[PDB]
């Protein structure tokens, strides 16, 4: 009930998620360093896939309460009744003092210490209840320090409202545990498997409006690149899924769109001056019934080269799935895609034609 | 000619020797060669005579010395007779001509004026380029090559006090790196022996080829 | 909504765009040293390209406080009528001091620490602006700390204005937030197809988010000349000769690129064009059948030679396939 995917995609010299300071995230893995993309980066561009394609727009946010002023504005009150509103929205769910905001000074609305998690309608139907107290919104609005007013238990219903990335991927929220929903998905960081140095790029920006004795360069910096062939992993918790979901049917659709988004996405960062749009080399997805397993290790000896990366790192996690297999025999589904058909994988399962059949074969084999 | 890898330290612990100066630099590059022949003619380029190439200065030098009197460990020197030595014939597979091997040429581009209050002078200076067609005008038909110019600074030169040594001066000098195009074998194979270029004695002049 | 372009383009023994010391950027991919030109060099000769046609002059520059007192220069205003003008034009922007400029000099007009860009009109109006107020700006010339009395919402509303090159391309502008447009063209390094370590066979690829044009532009038909301009530019000019290869397609689910297909270098000895050519073909195949979508393909070939299959129809010339791919999407 476990179904793992792991996927070899070889990215051009781009630079996917800079660091805190230009340089691209680095593993010391099996003694040499290995440029990574972090795991928050590709689950935030499979969500944002995932949701747009199944139109659900599970918003992460902080201004909860600009946006319930905005659908009160829209609905006929006026700017000062529609904050007051949000913040008793907001100030009426938060046990013994209401939910903290942090020090507040603008004309602008508080943002929340915390950040939310929702899909729009759940932001729509607290602007509902929030409508439907509008005398008692008003009352607390003519004190000086205003307390809740709101029915706490149907607005934390609504707090509670689940969603396709709130179900993948799951929800905190410290000041309400009641709302808390747990992730479904082991989403794991990709590291190349082969050592990669940073190469530093040098560039300048030149100036339009030239003045003699100077050649004119407008600006200077100096930018860390890095390319490479990453592997990456990720593993769905059917089980888990399903219990978050609810129904059955509805958790398959989740669970084939979020690997073909996991397949199909690539991150935007700096991506604009430099197009790593790509596919996987090798995309294997695997059904598991006793507990998930990476191929991680099969990469920790590194790889050298003056060769290819592609054929030898997919040959080699085929050595890999191969030796595991007869060292841990479990009854699993396997199967995998391939963008080379020199070499035949016969660990992986059965070579299915092309991504979404593979897809298809598997989610629907997983029950 | 032949080649050798060599990196000289300093003498004692209050940098007394040698690379303190240019001077005594090159004086640690000469004292190695005992025995030197002089040839020369009305002005054509020198032939006597050794080539070095100083790759990083940050551990008191390295450096690469292609010549053809055999080079000999000294005083405060790496722990054997080289870093490394072996010979090497430029008829190697006659290093065929219209065949590419790289290279890693020094330069100094100059172009010589008449200044106020002179005696006139040479400058390193010659908008839109003019170090390429320098170098490629004294390049003469053997392996063409590309012209990596650059625009910075500098090089010093000082003497330690000994007497027919050249005082304090400053030198700019281009780094060019690329693949050469052989197309003459025995020009572009004296020239690489004579070195390229007047002050053979401060780095400038030493060419190194390879292969595809 | 994605046009994609892929082209093989041999670069004689030269060197485009040096390093920091004079020597050509090199990638190392696959392994190997790989030569490269990078996008910023590019996207530059193409959009001087583009703008030369389209003569907008999409001006990128700092001394924009040395040309707004040349308009008002121009225009009848005194040295120090102009320079103290321009200097409020630009002072009366945002973030409570206006917009920050670099350690000043004592003659001659600073420049804006931040870098601007605006085409010729947007430079003319802001001028315009300012000449407006002559009586205000001399008034506070009388001061020894002026602070802005120019209408920052129109001025904003000036830095605002678009252009071809500023709708490809983007613009950002930290100090104001409300004139940063987003690019909707992805350009992307060329590395060579053959470790060198300058001449060689140079890889390309571009993307066109058609969708996000359309929203920076506005119209549709404008949106459709900046693209066909685009692709002829980005075919036709070179740093300071034809891509040896050229193909567009146009994808309706996510763009891709070819890159993969040259990673494993190829070793030589004989020619590299033909090489490449059938090599990406295999890769686009294979990619084809692995990834099915429903997509456009086209491309030119100086070469009748092979017959390259997975690349869609064969057109006979760059304008051509330009047209009609332009004209698909």
């Amino acid at each position: 009930t476990f179904v793992d995917i792991h996927a070899i995609q070889t990215l051009p010299y781009s630079n996917i998620n800079r660091d805190d300071l230009g340089s691209p995230k680095t593993v010391v893995y099996g003694g040499k360093e290995r440029t990574r993309v972090s795991s928050q980066s590709w689950k935030r561009a499979v969500r944002h896939e995932v949701e747009a394609r199944l139109g659900d727009k599970a918003v992460r946010t902080r201004r909860i309460i600009s946006e319930i002023a905005k659908r009160l504005r829209e609905r006929g009150w006026d700017a000062d009744l529609a904050d007051a509103g949000a913040r008793q929205v907001v100030l009426s769910v938060g046990k013994k003092s209401g939910i903290k905001l942090e020090k507040e000074k603008d004309s602008e609305a508080p943002a929340t210490s915390v950040l939310f998690y929702l899909p729009v309608p759940a932001i729509d139907e607290l602007a509902a209840i929030a409508d439907e107290h509008r005398d008692a919104v008003a009352k607390e609005a003519a004190k000086k320090t205003p307390k809740g007013i709101l029915p706490a238990d149907r607005i934390t219903e609504v707090l509670k409202s689940r969603n396709v990335s709130v179900n993948l991927f799951g929800r905190m929220l410290a000041e309400l545990p009641s709302t808390e929903v747990d992730g479904a998905v082991q989403f794991a960081h990709a590291f190349t498997v082969h050592g990669t140095t940073v190469e530093v790029d040098f560039f300048t920006a030149v100036d339009d409006i030239p003045k003699e004795n100077d050649h004119g360069s407008g600006h200077m910096n100096a930018g860390q690149f890095s390319a490479g062939t990453f592997y990456r992993y990720a593993n769905v918790n059917l089980d888990r899924l399903v219990e978050n979901t609810g129904d059955a049917q509805t958790a398959r659709t989740a669970v084939a769109e979020f690997l073909r988004a996991f397949l199909s996405t690539v991150p935007s960062g700096k991506q604009n001056a430099t197009a790593a749009m790509t596919l996987p080399d090798l995309v294997h997805i695997a059904v598991r019934f006793d507990r998930p397993i990476s191929f991680a290790p099969a990469f920790e000896t590194a790889l050298y080269g003056s060769d290819g990366y592609t054929l030898r790192a997919c040959q080699e996690l085929n050595n890999y799935a191969e030796r595991l297999r007869e060292v841990w025999p479990d009854d699993a589904i396997r199967g995998y895609a391939t963008v080379e058909n020199k070499t035949d994988l016969a660990a992986l399962g059965e070579r299915y034609d092309s991504y979404p059949a593979l897809i298809d074969a598997m989610v629907a084999a997983a029950f | 000619t032949w080649l050798t890898k060599i990196v000289p330290d300093l003498r004692y612990r209050q940098t007394r020797a040698d690379f303190r100066t240019a001077g005594n630099l090159h004086r640690k590059l000469i004292r190695l060669s005992s025995d030197l022949g002089e040839e020369r003619i009305a002005n054509p380029r020198q032939q006597s005579g050794l080539l070095f190439r100083i790759e990083e200065t940050r551990n008191e030098l390295y450096l690469l010395v292609q010549s053809h009197s055999p080079l000999r460990v000294d005083r405060l020197g790496p722990g054997y007779h080289g870093v490394q030595m072996r010979n090497l014939d430029p008829f190697l597979a006659r290093l065929d001509k219209g065949s590419r091997v790289r290279y890693r040429i020094v330069a100094s581009p100059t172009k010589r004026l008449g200044r106020s209050e002179n005696n006139t002078q040479r400058l390193g200076l010659k908008r839109g380029a003019a170090a390429e067609e320098w170098w490629h005008s004294r390049a003469a038909a053997n392996g063409l090559e590309l012209l990596s110019t650059y625009a910075q600074t500098l090089d010093d030169v000082r003497d330690p006090g000994t007497a027919d040594r050249s005082r304090k001066i400053r030198h700019p000098a281009v780094r060019f790196d690329g693949e050469a195009v052989i197309s003459d074998v025995d020009a572009v194979r004296h020239a690489v022996l004579n070195g390229i270029g007047r002050g053979k004695s401060y780095g400038c002049g030493l060419l190194s080829l390879a292969l595809i």
